[PDB]
This record gives structure tokens, C-alpha cells and sequence, in this order.
RNA sequence: GUAAGAGCCUAGCAUUAGUACU
């Protein structure tokens, strides 16, 4: 009766044209018959079209449109990753995805505390650029006449040579999605503070803290990871020295802390002091 | 063939002959052309312009300099030389360089609307307004939008009169 | 002259 | 307010309430039937559209195999329109596919059935002074064309082809007066007086034109 | 007639005979080579004729 | 208890201009009224009486036009419509012709 | 059941119009100052092709 | 099961009124409560029962545009149509003819009220700025005052010689028809406190209260008592909603001036109290703007209008 | 001698979603 959309891809207007093609598809995953919808998100957009089933949508929580996560919008991998859960068990066949679908006719995502890494990973404002034209394949043969007039856009494809290749199935499933593959090696260095040659260095350095965080708030934040052999502030710099007893614990108050924690509200950054 | 079949045209057909002719001989030819290289949508593009500029021959004679008599011109709509609707409608207020009578078919248009040609290209938002229509190939055909007295084709720079339109003219 | 109309009975629908 | 506003206000409030119950906007209405092409748009997407054995027409197959099962329609229709034996050419009313996948002849055969009787009894004796008269009736080849080769260009072939002369008897004027200027004639009485109108239902024909005609039937 | 898939003129009765000719051929060609039977075709005077000569499975 | 998956959806019925106009007014404008009726969305990106007098003013010109009925129209343009960066794109149609030759060490 | 089993599987009916846009109401799960460019609801004109 | 005090006779304490084709601009409840007259945006009146089938037993058609606003004549047997075809007109209920067809104004008459207690008289106020008043009999408009602004409501008071016009100029006049046989009479009383237009208005039961609903998403109670403070403004409710559609959306008192009911825009019966001037009901079912509301005219019963072709009928309990 | 199928190489039907950095 209305698709599952991505509030991205709905655009900026508060007011939404939509055609509604009842069977006119396939689902990209169940192969099902299902009722499409089509529209232009905004005025810079192009016509997007829902990609798969009402419930093929509604199951793994993902829009009709982008097929990413419907709280977070990032691909199905990113968000099973952080959510931890099992591999798909889902059938990959159609025989077998049909038959799991006329099952649960007949007869886990909503109840999550937010996940920090989920939240970390995500873009703050819409992906508008998600929802434009494509890139005019006349363009980049340098044979496009249709001048600036182009409903297409008349830029050359800036892409990852082994991405452009995607797969609906994978994308929706989790399995080699290329996209998710970069954001988690991205989190992968991120989540990758460097543990320096010198061993012995015990201290991490903790830098850009706003004024009203004191040096015993600081303690509260670093004490979990292990003991502190000493904690020193200088405000001037905004920064603070924190020395530990074992390097382990350095190392843990790193890499749990490295991917730009806020203690009480300020963006803080950590190094190796 | 119609008109050209047994009867006689009425008096004034001599004036308006040899141009109808050659407006029919560039839509003989226009169907004949090829149409690799360019747009599946842009087939009938030159056939539009061509039919608007040839009933609008008809239209500047009956009713812009009023040359043209009403036995004339019904015989021209009845024999279907001019299209009747069209020029009918160049007659309503609103609808004075209206490309094609299918721009403003509702039943051919997605959402039920007119074309977007119809929209002054004012109020239109950047994306509707170098587009042509797809069936027309007009880009704007509101009154108000006209160059040259007609509509902005596909190619119409919003250059001179005389390169953008059939001239016809009393030579 | 009875017109095009009916009268059922329905609940009044909520949004929550 | 002070007309520094109220003028814009009350004319918006004019306007709307304008288009809001404007004659395009009211309920009863109806948008105007679709009116005819030039029947250029059709030959040109017929004949783009050739044999259907191109990349840039492909995903237009789906609906051309789609048009089969109207094509016995389209048959039907084309051949209850075909032109009689007194007519050269008969212009026919026609919608087609906007991709050039059926046409279908949007036309009955409407006739004052006096007028076609006298029609056809015409007919019949000029064709029998023309096979007594004639002294080699050659009757055409069947098929009139041959398997392979594939089936003319109207525009290319047919379109700035004068016709020929159809089957008419020579009426007699002051004896066929009545029924002479129009006798052979598609639908002969379209436009006057004895038809209820251009929809060509209901003649009424007068006295010495149902003479004429049941003489010459 | 009502549909946008439809459109309306007035042709010669033969150009529409020619048109609707066309069109049965293209749509019984386009049956015989889309149930993949590349060994028929259908000509102009529509016979439908084997290129070749056809095995049991073919001819099946 | 929500209706329809990601939120709830409820039938609306107004009158057809005010979908319009409000999805016009946002939809080219940039900034239009929200349907909720809260305030306004979004940010912000006629004719006249001398200009109308000379366009009826060229009106009455190709009035005054002489007509002889005894001269044949004849068409002179007669289709004058129809006979009608590079730069990233020359090094990426180098790089094209690159990658295209070369789609067509050992040691001791 | 009857009528749906006689005219959706009845192949004569001859397809016809648009069916007509239905207006909905769309309030989303996720509502923010940012999404609908600061709009709370959405308006959607549901038009079948 | 759950047996809660059923008030009417109506078969179920909620019933929806269908069968319209249009939006359902204004309403009116039979001065003997047993008939509902509906006007369309289909330019059409349903004419239903209230009791034992609601049956719509007549459409009356006559109209070539939406009926804006329809009210009953005092004796209930006589109807009076108001429309944007510019044409009032009086009908016979129980017949399904029209008696007498006026169509003075120059562009859509809103607004209309006719008179409860004298002659057969109702005013009505236009597009043109014009508020009129039509006697009748004659078939001259008894009455023409001319304000500058487009009139979007107008009731005749309980005594029947004031006319109370609202509009899109901020301000809500009253104006004395017999202190006027003249052609630009100027306005008498000036209720001011609304802070844009008005859209309905409604006569109090005793006629010493106005009734205005203003697309300032207020309600606004005023005084008409011509010995009244300098601030005639009495009370104000909050909670209804006027939005872009500016639908004609009206004022009801309850029979008994305990309740007052507005339509609104955000699709909800609103019902206050007037006395706490606070909110007794807030019913929702309506898919389109609620145009207006009618309190039935012996037992509680409400019943509303609204822009989604139906009309909810039903019984009030607390 | 049926004629069935498995595969190998080369083998022209359907799709419009997705491409981020404190
Ligand atoms: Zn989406
Ligand atoms: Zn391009
Ligand atoms: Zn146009």
C-alpha cells in the first residue's frame, strides 16, 4: 500500500508522485511478482524504482530502493557485523526461498539498543546524491550530442573497478558486498591505531577536550581498561597524559578508544603519547 | 491523397498550393528518413515540428492575416490538409503555440497532467526546463515562451528568426 | 427517490 | 492589511478560490476525446520499426507478440472497410499501437442500402459489358506477389501513385439526374440534408432519388 | 482507443493493408523465433517453411 | 502497534490543486509548506503594459503587411531548424585507448 | 472469492485507464529536522499506471 | 458487553454517512433533527434520515458547482443551497424540486445563513466583497453592502436586523441592513482579535454570542450585546487546525450552547466545553479536512462533515 | 538401429539498485 522506503530515497520534497505498478517486477531476491512504485525524489533526481518484495524488504529491515538498513542505511553487512548475528541461513535457491516464504505465510531488529559503531559509521545528512541520474555512457565515449540537455550525468564514471559490479542478492544477503567490504577495512584502520615500535611506551595522549571535563572525569572514563600509573592535565593544549602499568591496558584503552569516543559530550581524539 | 482525389479545391487553394505541397513533401520526406544515431523518442520529433509549422501556414493565413476564406479553410479541414483540433485549439486563450494536441492529452501522461511544455518555463524547476518532451520534442509551448511565434523546439536558442522556423511569406 | 447513499456502521479509526 | 498586504491576500484568496472550482476542476467533467495524428507519426513508426530485427526496437518485441491475439480483430476490421469496386481510395479511420505493433480499422461500413444496392447494380452490368466487351480477360496472378519478396513500402510505392480509374457506370444525366453527382461516392449523402448527420445513421432520401436508385438496382 | 497506447488517424484503406500485414508476419515471426525454432521461418505470403531439413526433435 | 512497517500510513483526501501546488511549490521552488501543517520546509534558491502594447504593437505590424491575392505564397526557410569538459574526457578517452591496447620477469 | 476467480482470471476484460491517484498520509519511523528537509510527514499521490 | 448508556436512537452510537462523490463542504441537521441535508463539492445535496435506515431518500442535483454551504428554512420543508456557481437556490425538501433560483452574485458564494425568526430571509456573502440580503419573495435582492474584501462567512442574528460578515481582511463586521437603504452603507461593529481571515460563524442559541473560527487556528467567542464592554472578545479555543487547504471551515453551537464544534483541518472532530473553554472530544475517523460540524438539534448527537465524501453520525457520552 | 539425456568450448535474454572519511 506504500513501499518500504528509505527516507533518503524519498527526497527533499514533503510531497511525493509516485507511480504504482502493481506486478511490475520481479523481487531482486524471492524472483516474486510484486507491486513496484517509481518516482523522482526530487528536482535533481532521477526515477528510482523499488528493487524488491513489500516483505523480502520488511524482513532484513532494508529499504525497497537502496536495499541498505532502514534505521542506519548502511549496507546489510555493515549492520550484521555491529548487530553480530549469525551468517544468513535464508536459502539461497528459489525453490527453497519460495518455499521458507508460503511457510511463513502461513503461520529482531526493532528491539536493539543503538549500536555506537553503527551510529559512528553512518552520514549525518542524506545521501541525496544517491538519488541522480547516471552517468551518461555517451559522455564518457566522448560521443554524447545531447549536449548539456542530457537528463544523464554528464561526468565520467570515478569508481572502484572491482565495485560497479554489484550483486541485489549479496547486497541484500550480506555476502561479498564490495561497498560494506570498504567501510569495514575503513573501520578496520580507524579501529587501527597504530601500537608503536617502542613497547615500553605505557601513556596515551588525549587530545582536543573541552574545558568543563576534569582530570578525575577523564580517570572515571580510562581506569576500566586497566590501572593508571598517572593522569596529567594541561588545559592549554586541551590535552592530558595518561600513563598505565601494563601495556596491554594502553593497548585496550587504545583500540576501544581509538575510534573518537566523547567523553561526556566532547570530541576527543586519542594517540599514543 | 484526399485532396487530390476527383473534387476541386475552393478559390484560394492556387495561393496556398505550392506551399502545402512542400509542407507535404518535407513530411514525405521526414518519414523517410533515417533514424540511426538518434533517440527512439525523437523518431516523430521533426514530424511534429513539421505538422505544427505547415497547420500553423494555415492558421497565419485564416486567422492571423484573415487571407484565407471559411470555404477554404473548412475545405483544407475536411480533406485534411489542416488539422482541425490543433488550429482550433491555437484559438483558445492560453493555447495559442500549443506544440501538439498530444501535450495536452491528460490520458497520455503518467500522473494524469499535461506535458511539461505547457508549463511556463518560469515556474519550472531547472531539470523540466531544457528537456524537451519526449513525444514532441517541444520544450515549452506555454504562451508567453515563444520564440519566433512558435514554440521552443528540441532546438531553439533561447539566434535569428529566419534559421528557426519555415518563413513562408508573398514573394 | 432514493439516492446513491448508504449508511453503515464503522468505528472511528486512530492513529497511535 | 492597509492594502499593503490585503491586496495580495484577498487576490490570492480570489484566485484560489478561482481554480479551485474552475470549469477543469469541477466533477462532472470530462477531458476532450483524443483527436488524430498526422498519419505520418504512424508510417514513421512503422516503418523504423521494420521487421522488427533491430537492437534499438527490442524491448518492444514483448508487446508486439503481445498484439497477436488482436489480430484476428484487426483482420475482422480491416476487411469489412475494404473499398467496393467504385471507389479508388478509401480513407479509413484507425488506431494504432504507439509502437506500430497493431492498427486496427476504427470505421463500420455504414450504408444507405438503396444507395448501395444501386451501388452494386452498377456494378453489376459494367462488369458484364466489360467481360462481354473485352476480348482477353486476363485475371490477375494469385499470390499477387511473390513468396520472398517483402511486402511494399505504401509511402515509398503507393503514396504519389495516382490510382486508375474505378468500375463506374456512365449515368445518364436528365434521366439519372437525381442520382448523379454522387452516386459513387464512398458514403454518398454524407453531408446533405438526407443523412441525420455526418455520423451517417438514418437517411431519408426523396422521391425521385428512390426512383433512380431502384431503377438502377 | 482510450489507453495511451493507442493513437488515431485516418489512412488509406491499403496503407493499413500493408500495415496489418506487416504486423500479423512480425508477430508470427516473432512467436517462431522466440520459442528459439531459428530452423522455420514464415515468409511474406506466409508459409511457414523449414530451412533445413528437420530432425524428429526439431520437427517435434 | 505502528500501521504499515517503517511508520503509519493514513488515507488523505483534499482537492487536487493542493497537492500540487504545495508539491510545485516545494518541488521547483526549493521551499514550500509542510503537509503536517508546521510552518514551512526547506530553504529558498510576469508581464507588463509597454511590453504587451508592442507585442499587439507587432501584431497590428503584421496586419499592416500588404497582401497581394494575386501572388502565391512561397516558403523560403523552409526547414531551417531541422539542417541544424572535452579536456577530462580527451585524457580519460587517452586512458581508454590505454587500458584497451593493453588488454590486447623470470629470475635465477 | 467467486468474482475473483471469474474476472481476474477472465483474459478477455479489456485493459483500460489509470487508476486514479489515492493520497495517503506517510508519517515515517524516522522523522528528523533533516529528512524531508525538515518536514515531519509526507503527502504521497499514489498513482497506478 | 460494554453497555455504555446508548443516548440516541440510532442504531450504533457512530455512523458514517456515504455516497457522495465529492468533498462534503457544509451540513444541516432538520429543525425536527429527523433529516440531513449534505452538500457536496459532487454540486449535489443528499437528503438522509436520521433515524431507522439513514437512508439518503433524495438527491437533489440543480447546481453546476460545489455546494458550499446548505441550510434548512425555519419550518424544515424549504432548503437553501449556496455554491461557487455564483447561483443560490431554494429548494422543496420533501418534493425534489427547486423553488427559487438567485444568482445576483458575480463570483462563488460562500457563505450564507437564513433568517430564524421573521420573514423568509437569508443573507449571503460572496467573492465580490458583497454581502447581500434576499428576501423570498421578490425576486430583487432585498439588500447589497459592498466591504473590499472577499466575504467568506456571514450569519443573520437571533432578531433579524444585523447581518455579522467575516472575511479575508482581519476584521469581522457587523452591519445594520435597516439603518442601510443605501448603496455603500459602512460597517457598524468591528470585532477585531482574529489575527487573519474568518471562515465561520454561528449565532448563539439565546443571540447575544457570535461564534467565529479563524484559519488563526482559533476559535473566538465575541458579544453582540449593543451594550457590551469596549472589548466585545469573550473567549478563545485553541486545538483545531486551519492549514494551505483554507476549506470553508465552519462554527456550531451545541442545542443548548454547552458544547461548540469546529472542523478542522488536521481531520478531528473538535468539540469543547464552552464554559472551561477546554476540550470535551477530540474524535478522530475523517480522511479529509472536517468541514463542518452539526449538533443535532433535541439529544447530543454530533455530526460531522468532512473533504473525504462522508459524514460521521453519532451520540456524544461522558 | 532408435532417439533420450549429462557435460565441454564457443555460445545475445532479462536488469536500473548500489559507489562515503576529523
Ligand atoms: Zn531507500
Ligand atoms: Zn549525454
Ligand atoms: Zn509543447
Amino acid at each position: 500500500d506504500m513501499p518500504i522506503v528509505c527516507e533518503t530515497c524519498l527526497g527533499p520534497n514533503p510531497f511525493v508522485r509516485m507511480q504504482r505498478i502493481e506486478f511490475g517486477g520481479t523481487c531482486h531476491i524471492s524472483g516474486r511478482p510484486y507491486t513496484v512504485f517509481r518516482w523522482r525524489p526530487g528536482n535533481d533526481a532521477r526515477y528510482k524504482k523499488t528493487v524488491i518484495c513489500q516483505e523480502v524488504a520488511k524482513a532484513k529491515n532494508v529499504c525497497q530502493v537502496c536495499l541498505l538498513d532502514l534505521e542506519y542505511g548502511l549496507p546489510v553487512q555493515v549492520r550484521d557485523a555491529a548487530m553480530g548475528v549469525k551468517p544468513d541461513e535464508e536459502p539461497q535457491s528459489e525453490v527453497g526461498k519460495e518455499y521458507k516464504l508460503q511457510m511463513e505465510a502461513d503461520a529482531s531488529y526493532a528491539a536493539g539498543r543503538p549500536n555506537e559503531m553503527l551510529q559512528k559509521l553512518q552520514r549525518s545528512q542524506p545521501y541525496y546524491k544517491r538519488n541522480q541520474a547516471r552517468v551518461c555512457s555517451f559522455f564518457a565515449k566522448g560521443q554524447c550530442t545531447r549536449g548539456a540537455e542530457c537528463p544523464y550525468r554528464h561526468e565520467l564514471p570515478t569508481a572502484d573497478p572491482a565495485l560497479a559490479n554489484q550483486s541485489y542478492k549479496d547486497r541484500y544477503y550480506g555476502t561479498n558486498d564490495p561497498v560494506a567490504a570498504k567501510m569495514l577495512k575503513r573501520v578496520d584502520e580507524l579501529n587501527k591505531l597504530t601500537p608503536p615500535e617502542d613497547t615500553s611506551i605505557t601513556t596515551l595522549y588525549v587530545g582536543g577536550v573541552d574545558a568543563s571535563i576534569t582530570e578525575d572525569d577523564v580517570r572515571d572514563a580510562f581506569y576500566s581498561f586497566g590501572e593508571l600509573a598517572s593522569v596529567r592535565k594541561m588545559d592549554v593544549k586541551s590535552c592530558a597524559f595518561v600513563t598505565y602499568t601494563t601495556r596491554s591496558a594502553a593497548e585496550k584503552a587504545a583500540e576501544e578508544l581509538g575510534g573518537n569516543p566523547l567523553i561526556k559530550g566532547a570530541r576527543v581524539k586519542l594517540m599514543w603519547g | 491523397r484526399r485532396k487530390l482525389k476527383g473534387k476541386k479545391p475552393p478559390e484560394g487553394w492556387e495561393l496556398i498550393e505550392e506551399v502545402i505541397e512542400d509542407f507535404e513533401q518535407q513530411l514525405k520526406e521526414a518519414v523517410n528518413e533515417e533514424h540511426e544515431g538518434k533517440r527512439k523518442t525523437e523518431l516523430t520529433w521533426k514530424i511534429h515540428r513539421l505538422h505544427w509549422e505547415k497547420n500553423r501556414f494555415i492558421y497565419d493565413l485564416m486567422y492571423q492575416r484573415k487571407v484565407m476564406s471559411k470555404e477554404l479553410f473548412e475545405w483544407l479541414v475536411r480533406e485534411k490538409v489542416a488539422d482541425g483540433a490543433l488550429i482550433a485549439k491555437w484559438r483558445k486563450p492560453g493555447y495559442e503555440i500549443l506544440c501538439s494536441m498530444l501535450a495536452i492529452q491528460k490520458g497520455n501522461h503518467n500522473f494524469g497532467t499535461t506535458s511539461h511544455c505547457r508549463v511556463p518555463l518560469r515556474a519550472r524547476a531547472k531539470q523540466q526546463r531544457i528537456t524537451p518532451d519526449v513525444q514532441t520534442g517541444c520544450i515549452s509551448c506555454a504562451s508567453g515562451d515563444g520564440k519566433f511565434g512558435g514554440p521552443v523546439w528540441w532546438n531553439t536558442p533561447l539566434a535569428k528568426l529566419e534559421e528557426n522556423r519555415t518563413t513562408w511569406g508573398q514573394a | 427517490p432514493g439516492g446513491p447513499g448508504i449508511g453503515r456502521a464503522v468505528g472511528r479509526g486512530m492513529p497511535a | 492589511l492597509q492594502q499593503k498586504l490585503l491586496e495580495e491576500k484577498a487576490k490570492k484568496w480570489a484566485q484560489l478560490n478561482a481554480k479551485r472550482y474552475g470549469d477543469k476542476r469541477k466533477f462532472g467533467f470530462v477531458e476532450a476525446p483524443k483527436e488524430d495524428m498526422p498519419p505520418e507519426h504512424v508510417r514513421k513508426i512503422i516503418r523504423d520499426h521494420g521487421d522488427m530485427s533491430s537492437r534499438k526496437f527490442r524491448h518492444d518485441k514483448r508487446v508486439y507478440l503481445g498484439a497477436l491475439k488482436f489480430v484476428p480483430h484487426a483482420v475482422f476490421k480491416l476487411l469489412e472497410n475494404m473499398p467496393m469496386p467504385w471507389e479508388q481510395v478509401r480513407h479509413v479511420k484507425v488506431i494504432y499501437h504507439i509502437t506500430g505493433a497493431i492498427t486496427f480499422v476504427n470505421e463500420i461500413p455504414w450504408v444507405i442500402e438503396p444507395v448501395y444496392l444501386a451501388q452494386w447494380g452498377s456494378m453489376w452490368i459494367m462488369m458484364r459489358r466489360e467481360k462481354r466487351d473485352r476480348r482477353h480477360f486476363k485475371r490477375m496472378r494469385f499470390p499477387p506477389f511473390d513468396d520472398e519478396e517483402p511486402p511494399l513500402d505504401y509511402a515509398d510505392n503507393l503514396l504519389d501513385v495516382e490510382p486508375l480509374e474505378a468500375i463506374e457506370m456512365e449515368l445518364d444525366e436528365e434521366e439519372d439526374a437525381a442520382v448523379y453527382e454522387w452516386l459513387y461516392d464512398h458514403q454518398p449523402l454524407k453531408y446533405t440534408k438526407f443523412v441525420n448527420g455526418p455520423s451517417y445513421k438514418r437517411w431519408k432520401l426523396p422521391l425521385p432519388v428512390m426512383a433512380a436508385l431502384y431503377r438502377l438496382s | 482507443k482510450a489507453t495511451k497506447f493507442f493513437q488515431s488517424t485516418e489512412l488509406d484503406w491499403v496503407e493499413v493493408g500493408l500495415q496489418v500485414c506487416r504486423q500479423g508476419y512480425n508477430m508470427l515471426n516473432l512467436l517462431i523465433h522466440r520459442k528459439n525454432l531459428n530452423y522455420l521461418h514464415l515468409d511474406y505470403n506466409f508459409n511457414l517453411k523449414p530451412v533445413k531439413t528437420l530432425t524428429t526433435k526439431e520437427r517435434k | 502497534l505502528k500501521n504499515h512497517f517503517v511508520g503509519h500510513v493514513e488515507d488523505a483526501h483534499m482537492h487536487p490543486i493542493h497537492f500540487e501546488q504545495q508539491y510545485h511549490n516545494f518541488h521547483a521552488l526549493g521551499f514550500g509548506e509542510a503537509p503536517s501543517g508546521i510552518g514551512v520546509v526547506g530553504k529558498p534558491v510576469r508581464k507588463t503594459t509597454q511590453e504587451r502594447k508592442a507585442e499587439q504593437v507587432a501584431r497590428a505590424e503584421r496586419l499592416a503587411a500588404p497582401f497581394d491575392p494575386s501572388a502565391p505564397f512561397s516558403l523560403q526557410e523552409r526547414q531551417p531548424w531541422a539542417s541544424k569538459t572535452e579536456e577530462q574526457k580527451e585524457f580519460i578517452a587517452k586512458a581508454e585507448a590505454a587500458k584497451l591496447e593493453a588488454a590486447a620477469g623470470p629470475t635465477s | 472469492v467467486v468474482q475473483g476467480k471469474l474476472s481476474s482470471v477472465n483474459p478477455t476484460k479489456l485493459p483500460g485507464g489509470p487508476g486514479g491517484s489515492t493520497l495517503i498520509k506517510y508519517t515515517p519511523a524516522q522523522q528528523g529536522a533533516q529528512y524531508a528537509s525538515g518536514a515531519g510527514q509526507r503527502i504521497i499521490k499514489m498513482q497506478d499506471l | 458487553k460494554e453497555g455504555i448508556t446508548r443516548t440516541s436512537n440510532l442504531s450504533a452510537p457512530i455512523i458514517q454517512l456515504s455516497g457522495h462523490a465529492g468533498e462534503v463542504f457544509s451540513m444541516r441537521f432538520s429543525p425536527d433533527g429527523q433529516c440531513i441535508a449534505s452538500g457536496s463539492f459532487d454540486k449535489t445535496i443528499f437528503l438522509w434520515r436520521t433515524y431507522d435506515e439513514n437512508e439518503n431518500y433524495n438527491v437533489i442535483a440543480g447546481h453546476r458547482n460545489a455546494v458550499l454551504e446548505v441550510h434548512w428554512f425555519t419550518d424544515g420543508e424549504a432548503l437553501l443551497s449556496c455554491s461557487a456557481d455564483k447561483t443560490a437556490r431554494c429548494w422543496d425538501a420533501e418534493t425534489g424540486a427547486p423553488i427559487k433560483k438567485m444568482g445576483e452574485h458575480t463570483a462563488v458564494v460562500n457563505s450564507c445563513c437564513p433568517l430564524r425568526r421573521g420573514a423568509k430571509v437569508f443573507v449571503t456573502g460572496a467573492d465580490d466583497s458583497t454581502v447581500k440580503v434576499w428576501d423570498m419573495r421578490v425576486k430583487k435582492s432585498v439588500h447589497t453592502l459592498r466591504s473590499e474584501f472577499p466575504v467568506c462567512a456571514v450569519a443573520f442574528a437571533d432578531a433579524g436586523d444585523q447581518v455579522y460578515s467575516g472575511g479575508v481582511d482581519n476584521a469581522i463586521k457587523v452591519w445594520d441592513l435597516r439603518r442601510g437603504g443605501g448603496a455603500d452603507v459602512e460597517p457598524s461593529m468591528l470585532l477585531k482579535g482574529h489575527s487573519d481571515s474568518v471562515t465561520g460563524l454561528r449565532v448563539s442559541p439565546d443571540g447575544g454570542h457570535l461564534l467565529s473560527n479563524a484559519m488563526d487556528n482559533t476559535l473566538r467567542e465575541w458579544d453582540v450585546r449593543p451594550y457590551a464592554p469596549p472589548n466585545r472578545c469573550t473567549k478563545v479555543f485553541t486545538g483545531h487546525m486551519h492549514n494551505f487547504e483554507k476549506n470553508l471551515l465552519r462554527c456550531d453551537y451545541a442545542a443548548d450552547g454547552s458544547k461548540v464544534a469546529c472542523g478542522s483541518a488536521d481531520r478531528m472532530v473538535y468539540i469543547w466545553d464552552t464554559s472551561t473553554r477546554k476540550l470535551l472530544y477530540k474524535l478522530p475517523g475523517h480522511s479529509g479536512s472536517v468541514n463542518e460540524v452539526v449538533f443535532h438539534s433535541k439529544e447530543p448527537i454530533v455530526a460531522s462533515a468532512s473533504s473525504d465524501k462522508t459524514i460521521f453520525l453519532g451520540e456524544l457520552t461522558q
